[PDB]
């Protein structure tokens, strides 16, 4: 039996929400340390690893180390049924190929259940390195999704480069040329100016922008976007889970 | 060229 | 003559914007006790009852009784031209093809006049009894909304049953099952909390989410929706108009 | 050398997102008195006026006159990327085919790079001789945008005609008429809401709203719209842009 | 089975 | 009839 209780639901709609648009069928697994998942999209191009630590939800029960293979819209689909305000719980028999979804309000004054079924699901997983990268770039995650929005109506591929002159992000297409130059302000006195630029060696690397755009999807979950880069790996794009844990987006280069 | 994720990480 | 001036004039948007969806065109009946109108769908499987009552007009002038046919769609873009401030005018000549729209601003600045053809309807009324039925729901509207809402992205039948235990909606379709379970709090201290389950009788009946869906429309028009069940008659879902009438939808069962 | 340095960049956004739909490219002119624009629709049925005084831009670097041409939806496209608060650079070399648009924050933490290729545009620029109109009318943007997209839902045509009873805009069509009469009040409040309206010569004539609703793109541009009109000549819609010069409309009339 | 309003109520 | 701007203004 697994039976997972999160005070706050919206967490984990904004989560699926994120994941869906970038991967249709994911194992979600659920250990002692907590409920992640690991999938790339049907390209390979791209990778999630999400984690919920065991610690966020306000009731941890997992008697046994499983995986439950899930349609992720499907599932987003019911998660859109409870309120922003709901106590969701995940409950699972191992003996069956269903999963349960409770959505209870504060007041206990309406109970939703919301029954699925599971599926077999054989994906491949990768043994990703801890590794301290060249350049890190945290930025407010607004702006990040603005700038590969506004790039990619440009054209399609971007340019990222970390030098000591700042975070640069450019694009070309056939309309024109376009790069967007962000620095660290003299002092971070607003959300806006929070733009840190850690840069330990020089990095350039070009990324396809539809999938920066789909990685934006995790925007609401967090004011903040971590990104990082090292000359020979795929960049890293985080988007922290409220203080519980993370989603994390790898994309390969092109070269 | 677009590589992939394989190309540097493996199962 | 007819005229009819009502000062608050978004009510007979909201009421024109509710009753268009699920009818396209429908007699407005006008005697000397009020604005009225009732009509089914086109097949059948629905009814709107529609009443204003004479004083909740600021001045009501009715001489004889008399039937404006109207194509809902028509009206409803003309109501969509007058401001929500406004006080709409209704005026209709005894025996003429046309119906007058007057629109004034409370500062008598802007004056518009919409003049409407009118149209010939062969109306087919029922005849409703008035009675107790073995169950009612009283709930917050955006509340009933929802439900139907999202039951309709999970099936398209939705069982609405109501014993000791409080009121549970459920549907199931091709992703799995679902049901919500409303029950009444200790006490009623917020909106959200305002859900009042009369039970006289169990009753258990089975309706098309599609035509709840079009009777949420209505939603604007009220705070609080009333749900009427009794096992051998068709549901009543109601809207009370401000407080000079209401919209009663009326939804027969799949049995 | 062109180098047009302002301020409030969203003017620049605003004027490009009015003009753009009514006219898919035209040349800018730069002279030592401004920034400018004149061009008719492919129709030669309306006329789109702008100008951007000089005194307006915080630096003002204007060598000789110069034309641009201009694809509208492109530079459109491009401003969309600036942000409201940010300070907008219109760059051009003499002898080049490419225009730039640097976009920068007030912070200065975000510096971006717009590059877009000029067009080659033989432009017919009517002289538009300064004149007395009979009938001018000055009223709420909001109000006189809301005359013309609910007047279109009715017909394709409206009469708009100022006598010494105010200034009435109808309309008529398959579903019915439509006539609007605005009057000005004992007193005015704020130009906001206000209704002013000269009237030396009672005028009449008939416009395309089509046209109307297009110039009404312009609306984000100021609380105020005035409507110049004449017996014998094509009706003048104007906004002003800030305080640093205006978008003129003007339609030629149906007879 | 779909039911009618008609097979509730009459004229 | 709708008329044209090049019927009242020329260049």
């Amino acid at each position: 039996m697994l039976e997972l209780r999160l005070v706050q639901g919206s967490l984990l709609k904004k989560v699926l929400e994120a994941v869906k648009d970038l991967v249709n069928d994911a194992n979600f697994d659920c250990s002692t340390t907590g409920f992640s998942l690991q999938a790339m999209d049907s390209s390979h191009v791209a990778l999630v690893s999400l984690l919920l630590r065991s610690e966020g939800f306000e009731h941890y029960r997992c008697d046994r180390n499983l995986s439950m293979g899930m349609n992720l819209g499907n599932m987003s689909k019911m998660l859109k049924c409870a309120g922003n305000d709901d106590i969701i719980t995940i409950k699972a028999d191992d003996g069956s190929d269903t999963v349960t979804f409770m959505f209870e309000s504060p007041t206990q004054d309406k109970i939703a259940d919301f029954e699925m079924k599971l599926m077999d699901i054989d994906s491949e997983h990768l043994g990703i390195p801890d590794a301290e990268y060249h350049s890190i770039v945290r930025m407010p995650s607004g702006e990040f999704s603005r700038i590969c929005k506004d790039l990619s109506s440009i054209g399609d591929t971007v340019v990222i480069s970390v030098t000591k002159e700042g975070v640069k992000f450019s694009t070309a297409g056939d309309i024109g040329t376009a790069n967007i130059v962000l620095r660290q302000n003299t002092t971070v006195d607003k959300p806006e100016d929070a733009i840190v630029i850690e840069m330990n060696e020089p990095v350039s690397l070009s990324f396809a922008l539809r999938y920066m755009n789909s990685f934006t999807k995790a925007t609401p979950l967090s004011e903040t976007v971590t990104i990082s880069l090292s000359s020979e790996l795929p960049v890293v794009v985080e988007y922290k889970v409220a203080e519980m844990g993370y989603i994390r987006y790898y994309l390969a280069p092109k070269i | 060229r677009q590589t992939s994720m394989t190309d540097f990480y493996h199962s």
